[PDB]
DNA sequence: AACGGCGCCCGAACAGGGACTG
DNA sequence: CAGTCCCTGTTCGGGCGCCG
């Protein structure tokens, strides 16, 4: 009884043509069952290989739940229907939802089923499901309704959801919602009994129209950032003070105040890397400059909506991994460090997964934008684990790089 | 008016703005023309084929090419110019099905549907695309003209629409009978079930009968009742499988495309023939670009073709995938970036064999390429069997754990556990993390000009030594990994280095053992004969230290 | 002299970043 | 600042094996 909402690619492009990748048994397994149910429930239906998109499929579990979730790999899909999700139907993005005290993020997908899919762009939402050991050739399904994992959805259906928040937000102004992909963010300054019992009512107000039961709290005011610092020592070396010097220079292409003249001039000459350096009268001086300066924020450095996010990982060693969120180089929005994650001192893959789904988390908060990952990591390395340590329903975009470590910019 | 059959059509559209082919017919030998008229006229009563008039301002040359191990004839139709305006199809053959994944069963059968392609149809308002001439005599009988009701082979189309029809056929049976397990490889079906011999027989006659209802035959030609099975180029025994017998080409006089063979065949049989090698023979197709051109085989490249020639000479065999017991992974390092596994369940019972031999990188070390090993092994053992195996490598776990928490890039390795089969692999030396008190400082520093291609490369110490080497024909990368090198040569056993090279820098802090470089693998034999290394950089042009003084040396 | 699938080892073409020169 | 170079990386198409 609902009109399908006219869905275009952007002119130009054709159709995502992604192969699948191998699946384990019970992957493949939950697959099956899950699809099965979708199919009997007229969600997906069969296709053919008349059909010649397709798009990855996986599935994941979320923090601290054991229910199998289809997560369909949508990302060529979604930035080739860029000019519906960001120009037709867009979201607005509330700049107070960073400032509340506590957010929590609710799994709605579920309720992008109830809406059907034009009949023209259906033929783009097609993936194939694998077999162990290729006993069968693969089983091609398509979407028809609004998929989980596509941009489309939640800008179709945000007339819908509109309806369905208006009477909550009325009893609640105080309250700030966000809908970014499958998820909902809820946030308030209420207290933690008050807040979680104000997302209880929200829940059932969204019963009265099977991940719904979960709330992912977090607390953006507790976010800290972590700026460039230099060592404090009672005595200097030659080696020190060249580190130094190295730190402070590669510095200058972000405070363009920093000097290293007078800390130079303690390395006249050609001396042994451990012999001791005192520093003069004018080098505590230009060394207690330039410590103010990185306390300084940084000239013209603002948030564009119009560009895309960027971020840099740095692996530090001893579970501590560093990161910057940025548009332009040496032009950092926020900086951060993470530490004692998931698979600390045994797995880095999984703590490099656990940083960009934290890291992506703080994106959609911030700015309703998921950032370009530069992973430090091979890409044979991260596309063989990856969707092992996977926890989101959302996938960012991510490049891989291999910059060896000059100088500790970021944690001494 | 020819009847339709049970089996649903597939939609196949063209490119649009494109027609139908229109290509001339090809001259071909008297012995073909008397191979086809005969097919045609056949596939015409069966209603396979209809025949068309002026109306269809199409063409397209068709030749055949003989049956493997038979006396029949393969109709072939080159479609090359069809395929190209026809739609792309997704291809639903992911894989090829392993006998290794294969588990134990009391019963087995082997069925091979008897005119594939012949026996799906094709889209209706398709048909009148596949337009083909058959002349009677090769040069008086003008021959009348045919089309397509099936799926012709030839077609880039054909093999995914026969995959996808034969699914939808068998999913009714399976669903009735879902003990029974169904290998559906293109028409070749492998059909197993812990049922008696007596039973299953039973059950295969009613999936005979199942997919005649579709125009599907199984004939007693191609049906295998007892073992060994061939199937997919292996030979099934109920409690072990092998492959075919592969026989290796040995010819007095090897050229290009002899090797060619050759290594693919190595590639083949290293699938359960622990230990093949195929560098030394690999090695010779470089830089030769004439299939037709002898190469005399070297010394190296013929004792590992003896070594192959002698693994092949005993049989072995691999077992069955056994879901109740784990897998298990070795490596074993074969040298020179080769490297060797079995997957087994059972100690001495392999699954299957493999190596690992790439040369990822100019410069890279036995812990990265082991690294790679094992991710390799990861994803063919997801394919095959949908788990990870647990790994036992000849890496100590000492070794393993400084390499990964000092790398500056995220790396990491599944369950694994030391095995202590030399030769082991291990980091040959490691950078200090701090200057060395008491070692001399050398202050390396390298330039060159771009035009003449001259530079030099010396160093400065804190006591006073330096150096300045001029080189002929270098760049100024070379030049920066040359004045490290000349501080390697003229250091004692513990030295500190300072640069301002992040290429060199780089190269080296990974610890490599191996290089495409010449330069750098004399710089590693240094760094492996040193007690103490520390290297340091600073950023050039700053005035820092002694690099100041010896930028003026080579500048 | 046809089509599709998977694997390997190969070379050519292309991309991207530090560093030097106009 | 552009425009190069040097160096290293990935991508892709074809050679071969193998299956149908
Ligand atoms: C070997 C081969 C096969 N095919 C296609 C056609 C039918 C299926 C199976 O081929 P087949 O089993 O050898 O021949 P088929 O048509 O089934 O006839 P039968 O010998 O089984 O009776 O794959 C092809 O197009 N080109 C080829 O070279
Ligand atoms: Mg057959
Ligand atoms: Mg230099």
């Amino acid at each position: 009884p609902i009109e399908t909402v006219p869905v275009k690619l952007k002119p130009g492009m054709d159709g995502p043509k992604v192969k699948q990748w191998p699946l384990t048994e019970e992957k493949i397994k939950a697959l099956v069952e899950i699809c099965t149910e979708m199919e009997k429930e007229g969600k997906i239906s069969k296709i053919g290989p008349e059909n010649p998109y397709n798009t990855p499929v996986f599935a994941i579990k979320k923090k601290d739940s054991t229910k199998w979730r289809k997560l369909v790999d949508f990302r060529e899909l979604n930035k080739r229907t860029q000019d519906f999700w960001e120009v037709q139907l867009g979201i607005p993005h509330p700049a107070g939802l960073k400032k509340k005290k506590s957010v929590t993020v609710l799994d709605v997908g579920d309720a992008y089923f109830s809406v059907p899919l034009d009949e023209d762009f259906r033929k783009y939402t097609a993936f194939t499901i694998p077999s162990i050991n290729n006993e069968t050739p693969g089983i091609r399904y398509q979407y028809n309704v609004l998929p989980q994992g596509w941009k489309g959805s939640p800008a179709i259906f945000q007339s819908s959801m509109t309806k369905i928040l208006e009477p909550f937000k009325k009893q609640n102004p105080d309250i700030v919602i966000y809908q970014y992909m499958d998820d909902l963010y809820v946030g308030s300054d209420l207290e933690i009994g008050q807040h979680r019992t104000k997302i209880e009512e929200l829940r059932q107000h969204l019963l009265r129209w099977p991940f719904l039961w979960m709330g992912y709290e977090l607390h953006p005011d507790k976010w800290t950032v972590q700026p460039i610092v230099l060592p404090e020592k009672d005595s200097w070396t030659v080696n020190d003070i060249q580190k130094l010097v190295g730190k402070l220079n590669w510095a200058s292409q972000i405070y363009p105040g920093i000097k290293v003249r007078q800390l130079s001039k303690l390395l006249r000459g050609t001396k042994a890397l451990t012999e001791v350096i005192p520093l003069t009268e004018e080098a505590e001086l230009e060394l207690a400059e330039n410590r103010e300066i990185l306390k300084e924020p940084v000239h013209g450095v603002y948030y564009d909506p119009s560009k895309d996010l960027i971020a840099e990982i740095q692996k530090q060693g001893q579970g501590q991994w560093t990161y910057q969120i940025y548009q332009e180089p040496f032009k950092n929005l926020k900086t951060g460090k993470y530490a004692r994650m998931r698979g600390a001192h045994t797995n880095d893959v999984k703590q490099l997964t656990e940083a960009v789904q934290k890291i992506t988390t703080e994106s959609i908060v911030i700015w309703g934008k998921t950032p370009k990952f530069k992973l430090p990591i091979q890409k044979e390395t991260w596309e063989t684990w990856w969707t092992e340590y996977w926890q989101a329903t959302w996938i960012p975009e991510w490049e891989f790089v291999n910059t060896p470590p000059l100088v500790k910019l970021w944690y001494q | 008016m020819v009847p339709i059959s049970p089996i649903e059509t597939v939609p196949v559209k063209l490119k649009p703005g494109m027609d139908g082919p229109k290509v001339k017919q090809w001259p071909l030998t008297e012995e073909k023309i008397k191979a086809l008229v005969e097919i045609c006229t056949e596939m015409e009563k069966e209603g396979k084929i209809s025949k068309i008039g002026p109306e269809n301002p199409y063409n397209t040359p068709v030749f055949a090419c003989k049956k493997k191990d038979s006396t029949k004839w393969r109709k072939l139709v080159d479609f090359r110019e069809l395929n190209k305006r026809t739609q792309d199809f997704w291809e639903v053959q992911l894989g090829i099905p392993h006998p290794a994944g294969l588990k134990k069963k009391k019963s087995v059968t082997v069925l091979d549907v008897g005119d594939a392609y012949f026996s799906v149809p094709l889209d209706e308002d398709f048909r009148k695309y596949t337009a083909f001439t058959i002349p009677s005599i090769n040069n008086e009988t003008p021959g009348i003209r045919y089309q397509y009701n099936v799926l012709p082979q030839g077609w880039k189309g054909s093999p995914a629409i026969f995959q996808s029809s034969m699914t939808k056929i068998l999913e009714p049976f399976k669903k009735q009978n879902p003990d029974i397990v169904i290998y559906q490889y293109m028409d070749d079906l492998y059909v197993g079930s812990d049922l008696e011999i007596g039973q299953h027989r039973t059950k295969i006659e009613e999936l005979r009968q199942h997919l005649l209802r579709w125009g599907l035959t199984t004939p007693d030609k191609k049906h295998q009742k007892e073992p060994p099975f061939l199937w997919m180029g292996y030979e099934l025994h109920p409690d072990k499988w092998t492959v075919q017998p592969i026989v290796l080409p040995e010819k007095d006089s090897w050229t290009v495309n002899d090797i060619q063979k050759l290594v693919g065949k190595l590639n083949w049989a290293s699938q359960i023939y622990p230990g093949i090698k195929v560098r030394q023979l690999s090695k010779l197709l470089r830089g030769t670009k004439a299939l037709t051109e002898v190469i005399p085989l070297t010394e190296e490249a013929e004792l590992e073709l003896a070594e192959n020639r002698e693994i092949l000479k005993e049989p072995v065999h691999g077992v069955y995938y056994d879901p109740s017991k784990d897998l298990i992974a070795e490596i074993q390092k074969q040298g020179q970036g080769q490297w060797t596994y079995q997957i087994y369940q059972e100690p001495f019972k392999n699954l299957k064999t493999g190596k690992y031999a790439r040369m990822r990188g100019a410069h890279t070390n036995d812990v990265k390429q082991l690294t790679e090993a094992v991710q390799k092994i990861t994803t063919e053992s997801i394919v095959i069997w949908g788990k990870t195996p647990k790994f036992k490598l000849p890496i100590q776990k000492e070794t393993w754990e400084t390499w990964w928490t000092e790398y500056w890039q995220a790396t990491w390795i599944p369950e694994w556990e030391f095995v202590n089969t030399p030769p082991l692999v291990k980091l040959w030396y490691q950078l200090e993390k701090e200057p060395i008190v008491g070692a001399e400082t050398f202050y390396v520093d390298g330039a060159a000009n771009r035009e003449t291609k001259l530079g030099k490369a010396g160093y400065v110490t804190n006591k006073g030594r330096q150096k300045v080497v001029p080189l002929t024909n270098t760049t100024n990368q070379k030049t920066e990994l040359q004045a490290i090198y000349l501080a390697l040569q003229d250091s004692g056993l513990e030295v500190n280095i300072v640069t301002d090279s992040q290429y060199a820098l780089g190269i080296i802090q990974a610890q490599p053992d191996k290089s495409e470089s010449e330069l750098v693998n004399q710089i590693i034999e240094q760094l492996i004969k040193k007690e103490k290394v520390y290297l340091a950089w600073v950023p050039a042009h700053k005035g820092i230290g002694g690099n100041e003084q010896v930028d003026k040396l080579v500048s």
